[PDB]
């Protein structure tokens, strides 16, 4: 059963043209115009691309307005964070939103110091991540402990978009999915 | 494509059955099912032989180096292995003798069947090839015979004969367990010489009772018998001569009561005075009948009343129970005595003759021993079996009843017919059963081949179990019948065969001074019943079953 | 091991207590109980064996090392031996099976000892005395390798690595192959030090002919296949240029956190074109330096390609980095991560390639493997074991792994020993008379170490199916006057052990049969250590996991 | 307190060799009516539904997947007997499998030791590939005639022997063309192409020097038939190749929006023009092509296909001589392919198939069996294979032998006699060798419906004259000479039975224990 969904399912609109001459064109652009005007969507929502350096009078609008979006329940995720220069995991963390930013143009990558966030805020809680959509905070997310520490890396940062379901499992972007070119010529050889 | 039809028309009989034809090497998985059991039976055979431990479910324990006692108890699946069973077990009912060699041989010729059946000969040419060599085999086996007994009593000749029987089970020491035999065997037999009598003998004349305690050594040869029974009245003694006499009575020792509705009736008081005393005098008027004829010991055959029992222990007659048929029936052939149910006077030429009746301590527990002397011999004798363990008096007992199993051998052919034993026996038809495959033409000469390869095992299996390498002892052993012209003229190449014990080579040093021989009656059925073993397994070529 | 203990009894501990003589006894059945699987692969009588991993792969392997490393063991007691036998194959890499079995026996015959009321500290204390006597005894008794004019110092070593495998048979043949290829693959260091690298030679899986018909490369074989078909497969003619390159050869993006952005739309195919033409630059001056073989760590795009189809040249990718490196130094090549120098300028010069012969690729069974022969600044060698499946030849590539460490040690150290289980017998009489000397409480100490110490030679015969105490008793025999030689040769009766095949005692050195002496030393120390940390053990706290 | 979390419990001693050896007879006897010419046949259902019917050995065994690991040793000889020569499979497991058989009853009845039998077995097969050199001799290479019976040995357990006449040429031919001039025969399999095409006829086929493509043109303009193509091969795409850097561009002026897509038309217009410098007219790329780049090449009448395979473009560039070069500058005269003609597009209602012919020895060809199923397609192919396989071997070696049970049987009879005159200890297992390779002989006459006891008797006696030519027939079962029928193998193949075969004997024999569950 799955055979016949591997065809489309599995295929972007530039992997879709390699089962131009073997399947059926009717069969083939039927999906090929539905996958283009999903690319379409995701066009319109790229609202955002670089890190918001924000300050508190706006978070009261940037970070929660956005998170309502077009209240078609258009939500927005919006990734905050509290920054604080002194420590090693803020640093980090602020290129991870730097890296993802150029690729997740739909999500928001917000960034703000935590002394500027709230009043007289634990230095050793910092650095602090929080995830808003809709106006409600999805995610409260503590230091980066649970995401490796100090040796975090892109992959594990990728890895918590898809389970706040800000990233969908079998998107082309992620580098879980995004198989490297050489790795795919291999598996053309030996099959 | 994703599931087949899976045996359409199977309907037809239940889904629990199944069928199993010689094709798909399912006849080669039969001998290998043998091949399972018959490797136990490989570190049992011989004196060097390996008991068993068997748990049943209801958790009873028997050690044992026999096959056909062992295979009783396992639940077995394979009908194939089933005939081994009942194969064993004809031969432990009628000659009680050479089990472990029928399985040992109808495995073997299942396991030289496997070479012939994978080379392409038809299951009926295999038959005639074995039936071929079963009646070259037989015939060797009266020509091939040395010696005899000649005499039914003797102490030097029983030692020849109870020794290579007792020896595969249980061997430790040689005279102390062949003693105990010899000497029971002489008690029980009616010598009757230069009278001209047909012979007689029974094996449930001697039966062995287990007691605890003690040690080997100490076990000795009772004339009569025993149990363990405890004297109600009084226990005596006896140091009274000049013989007592027995009677015995089948019926209880009391009033004999009416089989229907026996319910008292008194119409009027003269009768409730007499009623109770009336009891007492009958009674008493029929215990003087018998206590004027000397008896001083009655066996009862089944509950004895306490009125009854007053009037006894009066004039010291010892009572004994018995309640059973055998164990009464066993008592009388000591004394010689006639039972009848009345309860009257005993007929004098009916009385027994015992001298003496003693209790002593032998296990801790009460027992009555009776004695003989050696005037008046008596049969039926019992052995006293000293030992520690109980597992051990099982195997022990049925050694006994393996060794009284091989005096019954004796008595109906025309004598004893020894062979040479230690494989001695089965290494001469190799030679001889090969020698006839080349007399006779055919495609059947190969099947001949192989019945004389099966016989390697007897030998083969106490150069294993004994300790020593059977590439080195087995070839050696050959030397002694591939040779030729050698001086003597009255040849004395036959007695050599395998050791368990001593010296290198192997070939021992005759089976002769060793004093250990074969009887022909068991070889003859043995075979006759092994091939009939693998007779029955491979004329068949299908198999059906039911429910697994 | 007859019930379980109370649980906790006015503790108050969250897990399991037990103490006593019973942990004691668990460690002694735990240390025998993962040493039973290793009892019968010991010796040349011993069997292979197969660990199945629930998924339908199998792996036939004779030596302990891996067995034990692959059972999945959870009482911490049998780890000790579980690492153990990894120990031993990082340092000396032979007698894994060996030290299982002395330090299982070591422990079960002080298990005796400890219900006597000898503590543990006396009892390590006599084994230790006994260990730095057998030490010097073993030093005085061994014997150095240059020891005859002839060599077959090298060919009967292999035989003793060699033996209990499936190509035991045909140690024969292979063993001219092993001292062959260590002989090429020599080093210098530390101004004189010479070295010989285990695993620099190329194991591979190749399927075909038999064992006996492996053929030996003189050189070095990489396992990698071609890029293109179009390629020319054989390169004859001398002097064959080596490159070893590393450097990222296929087209990659700019800077790793970089943007293009560009106003201008005239100069946007430009920027194309110079991308695609600063990769080829590279491969333009590799072509005129006119290597004809060059190896790549990284990847090779299609662009580059057609440059080597074109001009002839050998591009292989997909290499590995610790191969490069033996490349470039037995071809006489160097190590180029970039092309670069001292002043500003980019260029390449002719002296960072190699030469060698001769460069072939062969096919056998569905494996490419690129032969290349005749180095001239220095040799290699490379095996092709051949077998009937790759599962198969994992034990002849553990047992050709095995047997360049034990060549590895007898020419870094000239002194062996007979094997056959001659200086386990020999301490045996040597311990005996140092016992009595001692008199106190170390004399059992001493003695049931020697006791221990038999395990080896007993254990031949075990596994033989022969009669284990006649060949003892000889042996024991013959080692028994040994000590009372009565010297003045003639001071025969030493050097003797077991002969399995026919079951007889007859002289090690003329049946071709030695062994290193550093291997027995560090196995007897670490047998040894490993025996302490069982012994001063007492009491087990087991913590659940939260 | 387990101590072990994988089988604690063992299975030691006989009875785990009992599981071995009775494993490796059960792999054997689902295959022992699969040899000789009157071969039954067999039919596998694998989980993902593609059904197959097949007879040769190695087929058998790697659709099978079995649970019992030492049986799986055996499995795997047929995967080493493939790749190394690719017939005959079928021996080597029944042979293992009766050197196995033959040798059980020595542990359980003699007592002899494994290590002493890896000895007798190595001096057996020393014996046996010398008496092997002894019973082959040479023979004609160049000689077409000859080559033809030799293929026509294998063929003729197959289902293919009815056309026999058609597979021989059909091979024949094949095998020649790849074959070149340099182990002095470096041509492999994988430059031969088979392309399966389901309908037809299988007496009407012929070996057309090409490569078959399985598509149709881009536009419907071109013209289908060409009398000169010329090829030329490339790699990069026609289409416009995005760049991996994501560059972004500020379009701040009205004009640049536009001279963008003017500048695409023109590269695509520069790239093109570069393609007709040296006025090619059949072009083959890999990747995908643009519908703006198909306009222009009209003019030029280049001929385009896309979406080829990686290992097609490389078949096509060894029969027109056509380098594969990536970029559209480096395009000389030299590169453009030469020497080829016969381009026709045969119209068939499945799909569209291009055919190729000829006028850097190395050459390739593409043979298109027609049939009447997809499954028996497959049948064909894999004696296509097999037909090959045995050619391979000849031409490699000019070395011969007998075949058809007389070649093993001139083992068995030179080993019995040194058997006797040895007089040792590895005297037992020595004969055991000598008695494994009587089931070949057997197996074939038991298939052959004749009775193998008698048969197999006389045949003892004919070889003790000292004859080694005399083997069995498969039909009626006779004990004429093999000269006058023409069986004949390699070499190779009996050379690789009895080395895999004592070779697979010895890793199973040194097995006493059986363990699981590691979870690796
Ligand atoms: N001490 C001994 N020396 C040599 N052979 C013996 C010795 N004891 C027994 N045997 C041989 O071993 C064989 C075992 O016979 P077996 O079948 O065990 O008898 P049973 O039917 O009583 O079990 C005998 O036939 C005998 O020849
Ligand atoms: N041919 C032989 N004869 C006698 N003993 C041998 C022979 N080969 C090996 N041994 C003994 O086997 C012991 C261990 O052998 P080893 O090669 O380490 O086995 P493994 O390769 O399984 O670790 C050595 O101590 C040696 O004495
Ligand atoms: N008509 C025949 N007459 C005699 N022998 C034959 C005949 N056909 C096949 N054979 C024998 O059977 C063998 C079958 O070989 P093949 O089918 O190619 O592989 P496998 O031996 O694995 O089945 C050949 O080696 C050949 O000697
Ligand atoms: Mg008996
Ligand atoms: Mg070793
Ligand atoms: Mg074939």
């Amino acid at each position: 059963a799955k055979q016949h969904e591997n065809r489309l399912e599995d295929k972007d609109l530039s992997d879709l043209e390699e089962l131009e001459d073997d399947e059926d064109e009717d069969f083939l652009e039927a999906y090929k115009i539905k996958r283009l005007n999903e690319i379409r969507k995701l066009q319109e929502r790229s609202k955002f691309g670089e890190v918001f350096h924000i300050n508190k009078p706006e978070y009261n609008k940037e970070v929660t307005l956005a998170s309502q979006g077009k209240k078609d329940d258009g939500g927005v995720y919006v990734f905050v964070h509290l920054s604080l220069q002194s420590k090693l995991q803020s640093r980090i963390l602020s290129h991870l939103f730097q890296s993802a930013a150029c690729k997740f143009r739909e999500i928001k990558f917000v960034e703000i110091p935590a002394n500027r966030a709230i009043e007289n805020y634990p230095e050793s809680n910092c650095p602090t991540l929080i995830v808003y959509y809709r106006g409600e905070v999805i995610k409260n997310m503590i230091t980066l402990l649970e995401l490796g520490g100090n040796n975090s890396k892109m992959e594990d940062f990728e890895d918590f978009m898809v389970k706040v379901g800000a990233v969908a499992e079998g998107d082309n972007r992620l580098i879980m999915n995004r198989d490297d070119e050489e790795s795919r010529e291999e598996r053309k050889l030996h099959y | 494509s994703l599931r087949l039809p899976q045996n359409p028309n199977a309907g037809l009989f239940k889904q629990g059955y199944n069928s199993y034809s010689n094709a798909d090497g399912q006849i080669i998985k039969s001998i290998a099912a043998i091949r399972e059991l018959h490797q136990m039976c490989l570190t049992s055979m011989g004196p060097c032989g390996r008991n068993k431990i068997i748990v049943n479910h209801l958790g009873k324990i028997i050690i044992t180096n026999d096959a056909a006692t062992m295979l009783r108890e396992l639940d077995i699946v394979h009908p194939a292995v089933k005939v081994l069973v009942m194969a064993t077990e004809q031969q432990k009912i009628d000659m009680g003798d050479g089990t472990n060699l029928v399985m040992i041989l109808a495995g073997e010729l299942l396991n030289v069947s496997e070479k012939l059946i994978s080379m392409g000969l038809s299951a009926v040419e295999i038959i005639q090839g074995y039936n071929m060599a079963r009646k070259f085999t037989l015939k060797e086996l009266d020509e091939m015979v040395v010696g005899e007994i000649t005499d039914k009593n003797d102490k030097n000749e029983l030692l020849k004969m109870i020794k290579p029987v007792i020896s595969s089970k249980k061997y430790g020491s040689e005279d102390i367990l062949s003693e105990l035999v010899s000497e029971a065997v002489s008690h029980v037999l009616p010598v009757a010489q230069q009278a001209g009598e047909i012979p007689y003998f029974n094996v449930d004349s001697i039966r062995v009772v287990k007691i605890m305690g003690g040690s080997l050594s100490n076990s000795t040869v009772i004339k009569g018998m025993v149990f363990n029974r405890e004297p109600e009245g009084h226990v005596k003694s006896l140091s009274e001569d000049k013989k007592h006499k027995v009677a015995v009575f089948t019926c209880p020792l009391d009033i004999a009561n009416t089989e229907t509705k026996g319910t008292v009736l008194l119409h009027n008081a003269q009768e409730m005075l007499d009623f109770s005393k009336g009891e007492e005098k009958q009674i008493d008027a029929m215990m003087k009948e018998i206590a004027d004829m000397g008896v001083e010991c009655i066996v009862a055959g089944a509950g004895v009343g306490e009125l009854a029992l007053h009037y006894l222990n009066r004039y010291g007659i010892l009572v004994l129970k018995v309640p059973s048929k055998f164990e009464l029936r066993r008592l009388c052939r000591v004394c010689g005595a006639t039972p009848l149910p009345r309860l009257g006077a005993p007929t004098p030429e009916e009385l027994g003759l015992v001298e003496t009746v003693k209790t002593m301590e032998i296990g801790g527990d009460r027992v009555t021993v009776f004695k003989q002397e050696q005037g008046e011999i008596s049969r039926t004798s019992t052995i006293i079996l000293r030992g520690a363990t109980q597992n051990n008096l099982d195997d022990i007992e049925r050694a006994i009843d393996d060794g009284v199993a091989a005096v019954k051998g004796l008595m109906k052919p025309s004598g004893g017919k020894l062979l040479p034993g230690a494989g001695a026996t089965e290494i001469e038809l190799i030679s001889r059963i090969t020698k006839y495959g080349e007399r006779t033409p055919g495609l059947l000469q190969l099947a001949i081949k192989q019945f004389a390869v099966a016989f390697e095992v007897v030998p083969r299996t106490l150069a294993e179990t004994a300790g020593l390498d059977v590439n080195e002892v087995l070839p050696n052993l050959y030397a002694a019948h591939n040779v030729t012209e050698p001086g003597a003229v009255k040849t004395d190449h036959l007695y050599k065969g395998v050791d368990i014990d001593g010296e290198s080579d192997e070939g021992v040093k005759d089976i002769r001074e060793e004093n250990i021989y074969d009887m022909l009656a068991t070889k003859k059925f043995a075979i006759n019943v092994a091939t009939e073993a693998a007779t029955t397994v491979l004329s068949i070529d299908q198999i059906i079953m039911a429910k697994k | 091991q007859l019930f379980n203990n109370s649980r906790s009894d006015t503790l108050f501990l969250g897990g399991e207590k037990i103490s006593g003589d019973d942990i004691r006894n668990q460690n002694v059945l735990a240390t025998m109980a993962v040493a039973n699987v290793v009892k019968s692969s010991l010796g040349p009588v011993g069997l292979d064996k197969m660990l199945v991993d629930d998924i339908g792969d199998f792996t036939v392997t004779n030596d302990g090392a891996t067995i034990l490393s692959l059972l999945d063991v959870q009482h911490p007691a049998g780890k000790i031996l579980v690492e153990l036998a990894q120990q031993q194959d990082r340092e000396i890499g032979d007698g894994t099976t060996s030290v299982v079995i002395i330090a299982s026996e070591l422990l079960k015959r002080a298990n005796e000892l400890v219900k006597n009321k000898i503590h543990p500290t006396t009892i390590i204390t006599g084994f230790r005395v006994a260990l730095r006597e057998a030490i010097r005894f073993i030093n005085e008794v061994l014997s150095t390798s240059v020891d005859t004019l002839g060599k077959e110092t090298l060919i009967n070593i292999a035989k003793t690595s060699m033996s209990s495998k499936i190509i035991g048979a045909d140690s024969d043949f292979f063993s001219n192959m092993v001292v062959d290829a260590l002989l090429a693959v020599k080093t210098q260091n530390s101004k004189g030090e010479i070295k010989y690298p285990v695993k620099a030679v190329n194991v591979l899986k190749a399927h075909g002919k038999s064992a006996t018909e492996s053929l030996l490369v003189p050189g070095y074989a990489l396992n990698c296949t071609v890029a293109s078909q179009a390629m020319p497969k054989r390169i004859a003619g001398g002097n064959v240029k080596i490159a070893c390159l590393d450097l990222n050869l296929q087209k990659a993006r700019m800077a790793m956190g970089v943007q293009i952005n560009i106003d201008d739309p005239e100069q946007l195919e430009q920027i194309r074109k110079r991308e695609a033409g600063i990769v080829l630059e590279r491969v333009k001056k590799i072509i005129d330096a006119g290597a004809q073989v060059v190896l790549t760590t990284k990847g090779i795009d299609d662009l580059c390609l057609k440059e080597f189809v074109e001009a002839k040249i050998m591009g292989v990718r997909r290499c590995k980095k610790e191969d490069l490196r033996r490349i470039a130094r037995a071809t006489g090549a160097t190590l180029v991560s970039s092309m670069s120098n001292l002043e500003g300028e980019e260029t390449f010069e002719s002296s960072y390639l190699g030469l060698c012969d001769e460069v072939v690729q062969a096919k056998f069974s569905d494996d490419e493997c690129i032969l290349i022969k005749g180095t001239s600044k220095h040799s290699s060698s490379s095996i092709i074991l051949r077998g009937a499946n790759d599962y198969s030849l994992d034990e002849m590539e553990r047992s050709l792994h095995d047997s360049l460490s034990v060549v590895k040690r007898t020419l870094e150290s000239g002194n062996v020993v007979p094997g056959g289980g001659c200086v386990e017998a020999a301490l045996n009489i040597y311990l005996d008379n140092f016992a009595t000397t001692v008199g106190s409480r170390e004399q059992l100490a001493i003695a049931e170490f020697a006791a221990a110490l038999l395990i080896i030679p007993k254990t031949l015969a075990v596994n033989a199916a022969k009669d284990s105490s006649e060949l003892v008793a000889k042996l024991r025999s013959y080692h028994a006057a040994s000590q009372m030689a009565k010297p003045e040769k003639r001071r025969s009766y030493r050097n003797y052990g077991l002969d399995l095949i026919r079951g007889k005692i007859v002289d090690e050195i003329h049946a071709g049969v030695l062994e290193p002496t550093i291997s027995k030393v560090k196995s007897l120390k670490s047998a040894l250590e490993a025996c302490v940390a069982i012994l001063r053990i007492d009491t087990m706290i087991t913590v659940d996991p939260e | 307190v387990v101590f072990m979390n994988a089988s604690q419990e063992r299975t030691t001693g006989r009875q785990a060799q009992i599981s071995n050896i009775t494993a490796a007879k059960a792999v054997a006897d689902v295959i022992r009516t699969c040899l000789g010419p009157k071969a039954m046949l067999k039919m596998l259902l694998d989980p993902m539904g593609g059904l197959v019917l097949t007879n040769d050995g190695h087929a058998i065994l790697r659709e099978i997947d079995v649970a019992h690991p030492a049986a799986k040793s055996m499995l795997e000889l047929s995967r080493t007997q493939d790749e190394e020569v690719g017939d005959g499979t079928t021996t080597v497991i029944i042979l293992a499998g009766e050197i196995l058989a033959q040798c059980a009853p020595y542990l359980i009845e003699k007592n002899i030791h494994p290590v002493i039998i890896i000895q007798a077995l190595k001096k057996a097969l020393t014996d046996a590939l010398e008496v092997i050199k002894q019973v082959s001799k040479p023979v004609d290479v160049e000689n077409d005639a000859a080559m033809k019976k030799l293929i026509q040995a294998s063929i003729g357990t197959k289902y293919v022997i009815h056309w026999s006449e058609k597979m021989c040429e059909l091979a024949l031919d094949a095998v020649k063309t790849v074959r070149k001039d340099l182990n002095f025969e470096i041509d492999i399999k994988r430059y031969v192409r088979v392309e399966k095409i389901p309908g037809g006829d299988v007496l009407d086929s012929r070996v057309l020097k090409g490569v078959l493509l399985n598509k149709d043109v881009v536009h419907p303009k071109m013209s289908r038939h060409i009398e000169n193509p010329r090829v030329v091969l490339l790699d990069c795409p026609l289409e416009y190749k995005k760049g991996e850097s994501q560059t972004n561009i500020e379009i701040e002026k009205e004009e640049d929006w536009n001279r963008i897509l003017q500048i695409e038309e023109e590269q695509v217009q520069l790239m093109c023009e570069q393609i007709l410098a040296v006025r090619p007219t059949l072009v083959i790329t890999e990747k995908g092509v643009s519908d703006l780049a198909q306009h222009y090449l009209l003019k030029g009448g280049c001929s385009v296909l896309r979406r080829v395979k990686k290992s097609d473009n490389n078949r096509i560039a060894r029969v027109t001589g056509a380098t594969i070069v990536n970029r559209v500058e480096d395009l000389k005269e030299s590169d453009v392919g030469t020497n080829c003609g016969l381009f026709k597009v045969e119209m068939i209602g499945d799909e569209y198939f291009s055919f190729l012919d000829n006028c850097g020895l190395q050459k390739a060809c593409t043979i298109m069996l027609r049939g009447g199923s997809k499954d028996i397609l497959n049948e064909i192919d894999r004696n296509l294979q097999d037909a090959m396989a045995v050619a391979r071997n000849v031409m490699l070696s000019p070395s011969l032998s007998p075949g058809g049970g007389a070649t093993e049987m001139a083992v068995s009879v030179k080993l019995a006699e040194k058997a006797k005159q040895l007089e040792g200890i590895q005297q037992w297992p020595y004969q055991a060798v000598a008695d494994a390779m009587e089931c070949i002989p057997r197996t074939l006459i038991q298939n052959a419906g004749g009775d193998p006891i008698r048969l197999l008797s006389q045949l003892r006696a004919k070889h003790a004259q000292g004859n080694f030519t005399t083997g069995i027939d498969g039909d009626k079962g006779k004990i004429v000479d093999m000269v006058s029928y023409g069986i004949w193998e390699p070499e190779v193949i009996k050379q690789q039975s009895v080395k895999t075969a004592i070779e697979s004997a010895c890793l199973l024999l040194r097995v006493d224990d059986i363990v699981s569950g590691v979870r690796k």
